[PDB]
């Protein structure tokens, strides 16, 4: 089994040890602990083949944490294969050297890495540049003791720009790890050097040397114009990670430009069609593009105000894009397109994705709060949803009618006369509280509020906290409005709320209302039936101490979550 | 083949009709809550007859049988003047449905045994059969416990299978 | 900044795994599939899962979940573009991508994940160059992997010199059920098939509106390219100066530019659908398909998918032209028309039964979504004007082009 | 590809 | 210029009935090659306008230009932007290298000028656009 495998692995013919190591890394593929065969495949390493060394290096790469003291039998072979005239085998040796995370090994491996950072053929240099960051990941001060940061920052001073792209990628990987002692930024002439090395590197290098510029901030206007005028033609690249990183550095660098000149408007007319055309990409990239549009239209709303139409969902988007396009449709809704948003949210509450339907009705709520010109249309839309008799749509739309009537309390008395006939079998305790509040606050245009609250008074002792407490507020408000037809109702709700009720907030509110009503019920009209001051809405515009930093992280995990980069990494 | 229902009120003799047309005797019959089915083979047409009882807990469930039905038999009772109002109410609640729209009607004036029982004309102008539209309605006074008129009603209904 | 590119499959077993940093344990992949089943069985699905402090970026291919974990503030656009480029590299080696290719090509897939990414930073992903030192059949890596022109191995020789273009339109449409048109945009994709000799410098010239305006010809037929996304090969600084599209092409098939413009003209194929849905009885579809486009061009193989109810039965189909198959796998009637000339109007009337006992759950209303394909017919009016072959060797190459309009998501919301 | 192409000019300077 | 003869009265009549003061999309003729209206083609077209007659001294508009350009594109295989003229101020000179007629106001009318094929007067009116 494995013993006959070792017998084939201690052979003299190449076509048995080759099938041996292919069988070993096929056993590693299917998930076998082949870790016990470690120091016997490493005898079959120093081969004339190169299609076989990749497999042995792979086995070394997976099984050195588990055989750490055994792994010291490859160092001479790495420094032996880092002299070979073929550049592919040197770069394979260099990208294998860094991946072995064994603290007995990386002390020995700085010498051929020092040899290869100045090596000729730029395939092995663009490997060794990232291998420097591989070395700094394991043992920090060993690199600076060997002094590779000076050799790394001199690779930026070279031509053949894929070397420059990997050197800047690894240099940002190093400069993120330090406590910013000896910060690794440079003059604007090096920025001219990178920006003339930006039009020549690969489609992946143009991301890394635009994550370099997310750390720099210029000091003038013409300087910022001269670097924005050379990052700006990256907004016509197909690779949807290059576009979003160019939007990251443009949204950082437009905090320095001048609003009076003609480059601010020209820049924001070049930044809207790439952000729109990111949504014609593949549906896992629409999630990042939509959370970054959610983080841009909170900072610069001047860009995407004209484009509501491209944020209308299709049917066959996934749920994680249908949830976010509703949020963007909330962020862009103004007086010009209330009609498109309401006619589009009325066609979304006819789905069966219940998460999405509840989100569409709450989007009707937030769109109604955002514009005061169309809340009549929003309440008519919500009532046209409630007249369909679908249970979760009604249990959200009642909550939304509550959250509108608290905000716009003036002239919506011709709506609750439809809402008094809504078949009170309504079940979820988020909506029972909303209905009890709408009955209580507006208990003058409901001419029979006294008879419908009794159906809420059969099971007072076991509903929830919220429904009991809202009944206690609403019935006292109804008795204070009209003391004729609800005289015994307030007494029965006090003897149900203060005698056989064990909830302490319910007992506190019950005895406060009982002592208020037995003390001075004429003063109570000034006490509880008051003009409540105007409600400060829940501002979901994120704090611009945080938002100024979250622009610097666009297209990362710090913007998808809408968190700082420290409250979620560990 | 011709799918047939026999809807109507309770105590209408519909199971008596259904076991007089198939078997030929008046078998002592419980008030049938669910349904019966007996393939009557008369005028060389196999009348599949879905006898459905008409107690008050069943009458909503007649809509499960109104599909591919090529003709009803709405058996009314001649000895229930108090129930011809709800017989009219059922017949006008039922014939105005989109399922079962090409279904001919064959009303039976069953239970002709008393001077309290009416003939075809008074049952016709109490049920209001002259106010129907797109209907081949045809009342036929039948006597279930003697077989008088049943095979003549099926003879009419076998004339109206093909067009 | 990926940490460990995996390849899962539809059960949660790892077909192949390859960690780049060791900052995520290898037995963290066993925590993926229960987290995805948990987040999907409550509707909070996302491409970025979370197992404590390890984030699971993943895409879902045919059988494959190409999960690539990370731990830090990972660059998510970089990770997802790398995952779709891994999908494209595998599908350019292995002409399909299923489980039957990952368990057969572990000789080369570990070499590919060795080559594409180092430490989380993707570095060489152009497959036509990657076919020259990573083969399933090694020399020095080419100078193409070094040099600035990193998509074209020098010294390619053909006997003929042919440049095949494809200015393939794609009409999007989303017509709301009231009858008005909401989003009617057009996503073209000039998709070349280059066969040239050497290191040429093409200069493609469209009828771009900004070019005709900077020249002075702003009264003729000019397409208004709202946004243009080019390939890497197009030098973008020269495009940003004076709208010139100059590029050194690869060898083979690729997507040169992917433009996108809106259109306030009528839809091409218009689907006036009605529904006579009686409850518990039946349903009818008097759907008519009027071809608004020109009388000369012929809409090859339109397939007007029309969503029927889930449990309909025993159908009838009175059409005018073109077959109807009822496809119940998808719950839709795929009304196919083979040759659908512009200006005509073909009418169809489906007719189903419906079960008398009602359903248990609601179903939703998918859109009528046609599948048309009108050749020799560009909707936006883009005209390729020339294609200047420039080569130091010097020869007369033979450029070519053809024009196709297709559907994008040509949907139409229903009653 | 069942369809057929159309030759476009070379110089057009 | 053989196929332009049979439409030389008919398209002219549709132009003259057009006042000088459904359908969607642009089909392309299958397999028939395309080229702009080049130099010697423009000189042959100028001699065709010169000998066959019916264009000189006639009222010029933009609708005539658009109908004629779509007709030329559908019946000869030439890109419908060769008939371009300069805007309002000055004389409406042709931008095209080879169009030997200039448009003075009478609403415009043609006027022959046999040095617009080489001495580019629209380049003299628009120096910066032509590099
Ligand atoms: N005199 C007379 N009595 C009848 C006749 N038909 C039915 N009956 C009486 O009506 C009663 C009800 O008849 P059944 O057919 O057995 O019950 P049913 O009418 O079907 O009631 P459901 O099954 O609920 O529809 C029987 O007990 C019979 O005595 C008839 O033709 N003449
Ligand atoms: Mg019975």
């Amino acid at each position: 089994e494995i013993f006959e495998l070792k017998a084939e692995l201690n052979s003299d013919k190449k076509e048995k040890k080759k099938e041996a190591v292919k069988k070993v890394i096929a056993s590693m593929t299917v998930g076998k602990d082949v870790s016990a065969l470690f120091p016997d495949v490493v005898n079959c390493m120093q081969t004339d083949n190169l299609e076989l060394k990749k497999l042995v290096y792979l086995y070394l790469m997976n099984y050195a944490k588990s055989q750490p003291d055994m792994a010291i039998m490859a160092v001479n072979t790495f420094v032996k294969d880092c002299e070979d005239p073929n550049p592919l085998i040197r770069a394979l040796a260099v990208r294998t050297m860094g991946c072995i995370r064994v603290d007995k090994i990386t002390e020995y491996l700085c010498e051929p890495l020092r040899k290869c950072l100045k090596d000729e053929d730029p395939y092995v240099r663009k490997t060794a540049a990232v291998c420097v960051a591989k070395l700094h990941d394991i043992n920090a001060q060993l690199v600076e003791d060997q002094g590779f940061l000076d050799t790394l920052k001199d690779l930026i001073s070279d031509s053949n720009p894929m070397v420059v792209a990997n050197a800047v990628a690894a240099l940002s990987e190093i400069a993120e790890s330090h406590p910013s002692s000896n910060l690794l930024d440079l003059n604007p002439q090096s920025i001219n050097k990178l920006l003339t090395a930006l039009n020549e590197c690969t489609e992946w290098g143009q991301i890394f040397i635009l994550d370099c510029l997310a750390n720099y901030m210029p000091k003038d206007d013409r300087e910022a114009q001269s670097i924005c005028e050379r990052v700006t033609p990256r907004l016509s690249h197909a690779n949807s990670a290059v576009v979003l990183s160019a939007v990251k550095v443009l949204m950082k660098f437009m905090e320095m430009l001048s609003k009076d000149l003609d480059y601010y408007g020209t820049l924001l007319k070049k930044l809207a069609p790439p952000l729109v055309t990111l949504l014609s990409a593949e549906p896992e990239l629409q999630y990042v593009a939509l959370r970054n549009i959610n983080l841009i239209v909170q900072k610069r709303p001047e860009i995407l105000k004209h484009e509501m139409k491209v944020f209308f969902v299709k049917y066959n988007d996934p749920i994680y894009v249908k949830l976010e396009k509703l949020d963007i449709m909330i962020r862009l809704a103004s007086q010009a397109n209330i009609a498109q948003v309401l006619a589009e949210l009325r066609e979304y509450a006819t789905e069966v994705d219940v998460d999405f339907v509840r989100k569409a009705v709450r989007a009707i709520g937030r769109c109604a709060i955002k514009v005061e010109q169309s809340a009549e249309r929003c309440v008519s839309t919500l009532l046209d949803l409630i007249q369909t008799k679908v249970n979760y749509v009604v249990q959200e739309a009642i909550v939304v009618i509550k959250d509108i009537f608290r905000k716009y309390p003036n002239k919506y008395e011709s709506v609750i006369a439809t809402l008094c006939e809504n078949l009170d079998s309504l079940d979820e305790p988020e909506a029972r509280a909303a209905m009890i509040w709408i009955v209580g606050e507006y208990a003058e245009r409901i001419d029979n509020a006294d008879e419908l609250l009794e159906s809420f008074l059969e099971g007072f002792h076991d509903k929830s906290t919220q429904v009991q407490l809202q009944l206690l507020t609403a019935i006292v408000k109804l008795f204070l409005k009209k003391p004729t037809e609800t005289q015994e109702l307030v007494q029965q709700v006090l003897s149900l709320a203060t005698q056989d009720s064990d909830n302490p907030d319910l007992r506190d509110r019950g005895y406060i209302y009982w002592r208020l009503l037995s003390t001075d019920p004429v003063a109570a009209k000034e006490v509880v039936l008051a003009e409540k001051p105007l409600i400060s809405e829940e501002t979901d515009l994120i704090e611009p101490t945080l938002l100024d930093e979250l622009i610097c992280y666009i297209g990362t995990l710090a913007s998808v979550y809408h968190k700082p980069p420290s409250a979620f990494v560990e | 083949e011709m799918r047939i229902l026999m809807v109507g009120l309770d105590a209408a003799g519909k199971t008596t009709i259904l076991y007089k047309l198939k078997l030929g005797e008046i078998v002592t019959t419980i008030p049938t809550i669910g349904f019966n089915v007996e393939t009557v083979e008369y005028k060389n047409i196999s009348f599949t007859v879905w006898d459905v009882g008409g107690l008050d807990k069943i009458r909503p469930l007649w809509r499960h049988y109104f599909q591919n039905t090529q003709g009803l038999i709405f058996v009314v009772d001649s000895n229930d003047r108090e129930r011809v109002n709800e017989a009219r109410e059922e017949l006008m609640r039922m014939l105005a449905e989109d399922e079962l729209r090409d279904a001919v009607l064959l009303v039976f004036a069953n239970k002709q045994d008393l001077p309290n029982a009416m003939n075809a004309a008074e049952i016709t102008d109490k049920l209001g059969l002259h106010s129907l539209r797109h209907r081949n309605w045809y009342i036929q006074a039948t006597c279930a416990t003697s077989g008088d008129g049943l095979y003549e009603g099926l003879d009419w209904l076998s004339n109206q299978l093909r067009n | 900044s990926a940490s460990a590119v995996y390849v899962l499959d539809l059960k949660g077993k790892v077909l192949i795994c390859r960690n780049y940093r060791g900052d995520v344990d290898m037995s963290e992949v066993e925590h993926f599939m229960p987290i995805l089943m948990e987040k999907e069985e409550e509707g909070m699905l996302s491409p970025i899962l979370a197992h404590g402090g390890v984030r699971f970026m993943w895409i879902k291919h045919n059988n494959l979940y190409l999960v690539a974990t990370s731990k830090k503030n990972a660059c998510v656009s970089l990770v997802f573009s790398f995952l779709y480029k891994v999908v494209q590299v595998f599908s350019e080696y292995f002409k399909e991508l299923e489980e039957e290719s990952i368990r057969d090509n572990f000789v080369i897939i570990y070499e590919l994940l060795d080559e594409l990414m180092d430490f989380g930073y993707p570095q060489t992903t152009d497959s036509k160059i990657l076919q020259e030192y990573i083969t399933q059949e090694a020399p020095r890596p080419p100078a193409t992997v070094t040099n600035a022109v990193s998509w074209r191995s020098e010294g390619i020789k053909y006997r003929k010199n042919e440049v095949f273009l494809d200015v393939i339109e794609a009409v999007n449409l989303l017509v709301s059920a009231n009858g008005n048109v909401l989003r009617s945009e057009i996503v073209g994709s000039i998709k070349m098939r280059v066969f040239l000799s050497g290191m040429p410098e093409l200069r493609l010239g469209l009828n771009d509106k900004v070019l005709f305006d900077n020249t002075g010809r702003g009264k003729s037929k000019s397409v208004e390219l709202e946004d243009v996304k080019f390939h890497q090969c197009v030098r973008l600084s020269r495009f940003e100066n004076d709208r010139t599209i100059s590029f050194i092409p690869p060898d083979g098939e690729f997507e040169l530019m992917s433009y996108r413009l809106n259109t306030h003209v009528k839809p091409l194929i218009w689907i006036e659908s009605v529904i006579e849905k009686h409850s518990h009885s039946r349903i009818e579809y008097m759907v008519k398909a009027k071809s608004q486009f020109k009388r000369r061009s012929t809409a090859n193989n339109v397939e007007i998918h029309i969503p029927v109810p889930n449990d309909a039965d025993s159908p009838k189909f009175k059409t005018t032209v073109g077959s109807v198959k009822w496809v119940p796998e998808n719950s839709e009637i795929v009304w196919s028309v083979k040759s659908f000339p512009g200006g005509k109007e073909y009418l169809m009337r489906a007719h189903f039964g419906l079960p008398s006992v009602e359903a248990e759950d609601k179903e939703g209303k998918p859109p009528i979504s046609v599948k048309f394909e009108i050749p020799y017919f560009t909707t936006s009016g883009i005209q390729v004007r020339y294609l200047k072959i420039i080569e130091k060797s010097g020869y007369q190459a033979l450029p070519w082009v053809r024009y196709i309009t297709q559907n994008g998501d040509y949907q139409l919301r229903t009653q | 590809t069942s369809y057929d192409y159309c030759r476009v000019p070379m110089e057009d300077g | 210029s053989k196929s332009s003869v049979i439409g030389w009265p008919a398209v002219r009549e549709r132009m003259r009935r057009a006042e000088p003061a459904e359908e969607v999309g642009f089909p392309v003729t299958p397999q028939v090659p395309l080229r702009p209206m080049t130099y010697k083609a423009a000189v042959d077209l100028s001699h065709f306008l010169k000998e066959k007659g019916g264009l000189e001294g006639l009222i010029h508009s933009q609708r005539r230009q658009d109908i004629l350009d779509l007709w030329i594109y559908h019946t000869q295989g030439y890109f419908p932007d060769w008939q371009n003229y300069t805007p309002g101020p000055g004389v409406r000179y042709p931008l095209t290298f080879g169009w030997c007629y200039k448009l003075v106001p009478v609403v415009l009318e043609w006027r022959f000028d046999s040095r617009l094929a080489f001495h580019h007067v629209a380049r003299e009116l628009h120096p910066e656009y032509f590099k």
